[PDB]
């Protein structure tokens, strides 16, 4: 449109939002299936969907993990924050974790909306779980399974497993750039949205 | 020149003639430099993507800077530093215009208007993404002429005698 | 013709000449409307039950024209909506009221100044209730009477030459 | 006083918030026992003040509710945001619940304020319920067995019981005009008052 | 003269030029009296250390004249007053910058700009400690002379015919 | 510096916050190992940091604490709101408390940083329970064995309890003016920082 009412130009910004990388979170996303956290120098999370499992244990060993810590600070509290933000979700066997040397790995089994084709539509803690997803990331998370906007909630997709690890931070970020957003949205307020009792 | 939006004591960029987005806040080039009489909105507006961003990136100088922070982040610290500086409220409301296919901020990119002739800036407002992407300024539109109605009211209202 | 407050992006009923308030909006008849000028304060003044009542209306209107919401309400998004939302502080300010018999607003019923001569408004603001009803103009008084003053003072910096 | 310094008229205005039944809950009263939520078409809540019981269990059967489901969703936020509310309750016996075929059922049980007459004055469960129940829905909640103003907390009434239970929608909202701001009182910010630990 | 920061229905002390801080307010003498235009700042900056410790004043008053509150304090009264009356924002931009050596308000002392040839005063902005002690005016420095500015500002805007 | 541009002066204020005492806490310093807080009328709590110890139980009896009650109230809502403010705390054997006769008698055993000299650097309990002290009571904290700016978090000071009392409002606050600030910084958003789950 050139000149607004005057002679003006638009002259736009891109922020460089990686600076930000040595005091809070980043996230991103990397491609379909993947979403990363930075943490810190080199180090950060990797959040994957997936069809495949890595951990069969039905225990989160919270009680091993904050009593004899032998844990990354930080990044506990992202998936704390995480976990805590996702609605109505007990454990129901899913959200198992193991700490013993697999650190931070965690995987909330989205297969829990059960049967086959949308199960427990507008009911599955799966979608709770993906919600809380796509605010840990967001924007770019819109390749992920969830699709279709002015559908609130009832996502019901065909991912079976979010997997969350810790990873390196290599250059994953090519989907959408970094962003403190994500981490923020979860954190700020939380709206609580509990359900149980 | 001072500001309220900013966690230093008036350390500096509060008084050369405005604040200046260098290299590291801004992916290209260097130095866009608001007026201070703009910046200076978001030490009372409590309502705008950019000075959220801004005052984001204060604190994260201030934290390298003074802390140094080996090791770890002080996550900690930043929860509480959230609650004194982000507009929970606006992250929600962007929030909430994805959920609902309104074109919304994902705090990435900003658009102001540049009255060139003198150099004074609007300071930047969030240009918006939907569908995946960013929206054309063809339907971006009536915001832009209404930004440059307010710059041309503060051209005028800028006459020292009077107005 | 933009607004702040509300989550549309610029949808409608920001340009012609104000802002008004339909038949399922109010109880009786229909059209109460607002002038843009007088609307626009709801997008910057952070403390009004009108307003505040304004934006919930707006989102009302765009959850169910957008999302249609058989069976269920989504009362989830209403969690995450009213932190967007609806000013809590201001929502406890009239419960402190209400316990300590003071008299506060329950946000149903609102007044204005019209200045019918013109036309102008001042946009509603609370009525409030005491001892369980309504407060009578005679008690509620110079609060009426400040706000003549700030209709008085905007038509006199109306004046488009200066002021 | 008709003109005020100019030629002015106070114009007054009353909101339709009904029109707002198809987004969020709507609390009103109805008569001096009895308040009402509306949570979508033809369905809402009836929180009723009485003497009577119906219900004698001393459990609240939530790991049912919470694991084979089988409840409305939405009367369930709005119970869990109401139960929540309440400041110092653990459970006492009082607030036992049944979901099997009684659905949302759930009952308080003011009479814990023991002895009679004012008995324990400003420290009774029975007022963090009573208190609460004045957000649910408020204004119109004066004419309940709180009374007085100026005379915060320690309210000490003679209900023995609130029950809520689910009902339909009929037209209810006798002595109030329905209302969100009840339910949005209670979401927003809670105050926490936790007193527990 | 009517304010919106206060919990009363206008009981007084908006209408007799401005508002007194009495002997229970301040440790020293009495009576510092603030003007009405002044005061009513607090009704929308939003970001005030001294604003926010007038309206706790008025909670104070009111809760004390009309409760009693014999034997206990209603500390849960206080817990719903605090979202209705305390800025948290603030608070907690006050406590990072005692974590990050950086000047803070411990919110016990105030400065104003006292133009006693007139009597118009600024309102009192807190003044600051570090290091475990209060600030010199010496750096404090402009934002006294900031502060002088928007007075000279307002003296020159207050002619009525226009400005 | 005299004037300001036009002749101004500065004439300060010092607020007399004392008198803000008949309605919530007001917290203040008395030297270097003692804190207190005013709660009511010749009524108040003493913190106290020492290398001693008074309670040698490790059970912390708050299931008879607010079922038998016996105790009293702000001064509990007080303790709770402290206690719940510090993060990653679980019990660990510390906090154990005992209200038969003692009534508020509550101790956090900063001991539990285990080692000596700086031990679990960044991660112990303690240090959650430093920061939430410095927050009870803040400005005139200084002078507690935290110290140095701009070293966040990581404090790991050389008194190994925290201990919390019931006392008499006698006129402790010689270090610092009493401020109501502390309590209302706790209160007020907490900031959650869970750590657990
Ligand atoms: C807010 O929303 C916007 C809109 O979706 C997001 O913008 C996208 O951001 C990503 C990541 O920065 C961009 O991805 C890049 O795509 C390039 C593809 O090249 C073609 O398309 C571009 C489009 O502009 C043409 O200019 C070009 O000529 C080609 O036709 C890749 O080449 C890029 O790779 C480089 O960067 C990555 C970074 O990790 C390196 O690893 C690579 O080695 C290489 O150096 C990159 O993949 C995407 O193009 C942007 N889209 C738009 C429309 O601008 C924002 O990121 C989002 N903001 C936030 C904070 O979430
Ligand atoms: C904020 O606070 C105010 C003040 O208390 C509340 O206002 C009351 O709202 C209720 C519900 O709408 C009103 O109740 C109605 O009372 C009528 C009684 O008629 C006599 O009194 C009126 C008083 O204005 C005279 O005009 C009339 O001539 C009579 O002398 C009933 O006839 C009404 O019944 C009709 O509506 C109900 C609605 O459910 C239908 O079921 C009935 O079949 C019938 O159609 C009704 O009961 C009350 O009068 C209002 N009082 C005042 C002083 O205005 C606000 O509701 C409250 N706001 C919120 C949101 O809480
Ligand atoms: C915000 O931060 C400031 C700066 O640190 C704190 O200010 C201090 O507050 C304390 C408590 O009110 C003051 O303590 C007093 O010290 C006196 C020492 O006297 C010498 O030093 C003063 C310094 O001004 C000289 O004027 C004097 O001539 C001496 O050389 C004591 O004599 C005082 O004792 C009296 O009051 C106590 C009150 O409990 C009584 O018990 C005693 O019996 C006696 O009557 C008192 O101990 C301290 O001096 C202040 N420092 C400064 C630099 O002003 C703020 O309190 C803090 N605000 C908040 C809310 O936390
Ligand atoms: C708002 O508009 C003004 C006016 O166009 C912008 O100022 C201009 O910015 C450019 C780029 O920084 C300057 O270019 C310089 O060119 C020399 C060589 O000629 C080179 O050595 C410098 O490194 C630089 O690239 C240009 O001189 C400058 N114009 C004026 C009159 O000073 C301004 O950047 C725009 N927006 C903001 C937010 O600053
Ligand atoms: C503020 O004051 C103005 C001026 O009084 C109000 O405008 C007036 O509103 C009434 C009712 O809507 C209009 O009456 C119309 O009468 C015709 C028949 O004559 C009928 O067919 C229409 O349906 C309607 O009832 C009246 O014409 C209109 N006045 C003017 C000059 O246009 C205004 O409504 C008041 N407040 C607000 C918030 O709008
Ligand atoms: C802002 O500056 C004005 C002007 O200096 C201050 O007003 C002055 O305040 C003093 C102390 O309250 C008044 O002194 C009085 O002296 C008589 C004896 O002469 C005594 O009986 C009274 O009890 C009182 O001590 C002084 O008259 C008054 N000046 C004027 C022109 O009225 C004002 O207090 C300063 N700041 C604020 C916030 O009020
Ligand atoms: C992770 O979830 C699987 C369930 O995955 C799918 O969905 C189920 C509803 C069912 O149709 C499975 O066949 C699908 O593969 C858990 O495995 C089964 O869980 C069901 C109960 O829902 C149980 O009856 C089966 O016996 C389980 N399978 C086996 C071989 O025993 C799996 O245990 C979950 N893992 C964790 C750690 O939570
Ligand atoms: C609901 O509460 C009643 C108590 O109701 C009243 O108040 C009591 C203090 C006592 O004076 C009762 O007689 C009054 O009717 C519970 O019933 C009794 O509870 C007390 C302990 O408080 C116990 O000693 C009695 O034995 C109980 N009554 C009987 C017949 O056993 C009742 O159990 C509560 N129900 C639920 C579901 O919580
Ligand atoms: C309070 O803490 C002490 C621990 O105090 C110090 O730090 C320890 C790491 C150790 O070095 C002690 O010697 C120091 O005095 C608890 O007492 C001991 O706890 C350790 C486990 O950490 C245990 O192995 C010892 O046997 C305990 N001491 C004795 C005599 O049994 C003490 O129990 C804690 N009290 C409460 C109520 O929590
Ligand atoms: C993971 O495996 C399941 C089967 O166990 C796949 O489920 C359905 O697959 C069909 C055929 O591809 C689709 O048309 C259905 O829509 C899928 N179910 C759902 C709920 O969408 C599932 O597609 C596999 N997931 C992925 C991402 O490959
Ligand atoms: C996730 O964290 C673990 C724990 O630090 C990493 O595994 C360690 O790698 C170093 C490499 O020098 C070894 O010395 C340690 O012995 C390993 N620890 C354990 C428990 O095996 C792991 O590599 C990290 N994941 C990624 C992708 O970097
Ligand atoms: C509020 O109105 C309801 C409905 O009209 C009253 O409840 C009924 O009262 C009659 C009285 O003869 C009983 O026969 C019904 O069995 C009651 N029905 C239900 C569902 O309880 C209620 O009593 C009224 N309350 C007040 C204070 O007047
Ligand atoms: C429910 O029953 C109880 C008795 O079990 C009634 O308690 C008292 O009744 C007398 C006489 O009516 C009143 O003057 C007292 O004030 C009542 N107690 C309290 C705490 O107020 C009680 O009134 C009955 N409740 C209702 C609403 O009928
Ligand atoms: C409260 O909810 C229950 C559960 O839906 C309602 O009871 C059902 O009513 C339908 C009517 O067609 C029957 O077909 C179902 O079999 C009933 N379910 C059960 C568990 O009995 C109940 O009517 C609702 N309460 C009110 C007042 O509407
Ligand atoms: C802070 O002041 C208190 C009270 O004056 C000091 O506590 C007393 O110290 C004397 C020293 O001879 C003992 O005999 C008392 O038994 C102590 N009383 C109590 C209740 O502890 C305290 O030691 C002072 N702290 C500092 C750092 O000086
Ligand atoms: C409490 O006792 C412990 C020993 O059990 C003291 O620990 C160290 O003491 C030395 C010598 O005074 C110091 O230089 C160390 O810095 C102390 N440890 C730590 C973590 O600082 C401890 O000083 C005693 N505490 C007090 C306040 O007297
Ligand atoms: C802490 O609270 C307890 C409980 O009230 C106080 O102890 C009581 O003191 C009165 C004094 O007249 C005695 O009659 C009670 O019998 C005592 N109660 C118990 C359980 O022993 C104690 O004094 C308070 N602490 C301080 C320092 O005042």
């Amino acid at each position: 449109s050139n000149l607004y009412k005057g002679v003006y130009e638009l002259q736009s910004l891109d922020l460089n939002m990686e600076t930000l990388n040595m005091t809070m979170p980043l996230s991103c996303t990397k491609n379909n299936s993947h979403h990363y956290i930075r943490v810190g120098n080199e180090t950060g999370l990797e959040l994957t969907l997936t069809n495949t499992s890595l951990l069969d244990h039905k225990f989160c060993n919270l009680s091993d993990a904050h009593k004899k810590n032998l844990y990354d600070h930080a990044l506990m509290s992202i998936i704390s924050t995480f976990h805590l933000s996702i609605p109505n979700f007990n454990q129901y066997e899913a959200m198992s974790c193991d700490f013993n040397g697999g650190k931070i790995t965690v995987q909330y089994n989205l297969s829990h909306s059960y049967a086959g084709d949308a199960a427990r539509h507008c009911g599955t803690i799966a979608n709770g779980v993906l919600q809380t997803f796509m605010r840990m990331a967001w924007g770019g998370s819109y390749i992920a399974l969830d699709s279709g906007c002015g559908n609130w909630d009832c996502i019901m997709t065909s991912y079976q497993y979010l997997i969350i690890q810790n990873t390196t931070w290599e250059d994953h970020c090519q989907f959408s750039r970094p962003s403190p957003i994500g981490y923020l949205s979860l954190l700020s307020q939380r709206t609580r949205d509990i359900y149980i009792s | 020149g001072t500001f309220t939006w900013t966690l230093s004591d008036s350390e500096g960029n509060a008084t050369p003639g405005g604040y200046c987005l260098t290299r590291w806040m801004l992916i290209e080039a260097e130095l866009k430099c608001f007026g201070n009489t703009a910046v200076a909105k978001c030490n009372e507006k409590h309502d705008e993507e950019f000075c959220d961003m801004l005052r984001l990136f204060d604190f994260n100088k201030q934290a390298i800077s003074r802390l140094r922070s080996p090791a770890q982040m002080s996550i900690q610290l930043i929860n509480k530093a959230v609650n004194a500086l982000i507009n929970d409220q606006l992250i929600m409301k962007n929030h909430l215009r994805d959920i609902m296919c309104i074109p919304y901020c994902n705090y990435s990119k900003y658009w102001y208007l540049n009255h060139t002739v003198t150099g004074r800036t609007s300071l930047p407002k969030c240009w918006l993404v939907s569908n995946g992407s960013y929206l054309n300024e063809t339907h971006f539109s009536d915001d832009i002429e209404q930004q440059a109605d307010n710059m041309i009211t503060e051209m005028l209202q800028k006459e020292y005698m009077d107005r």
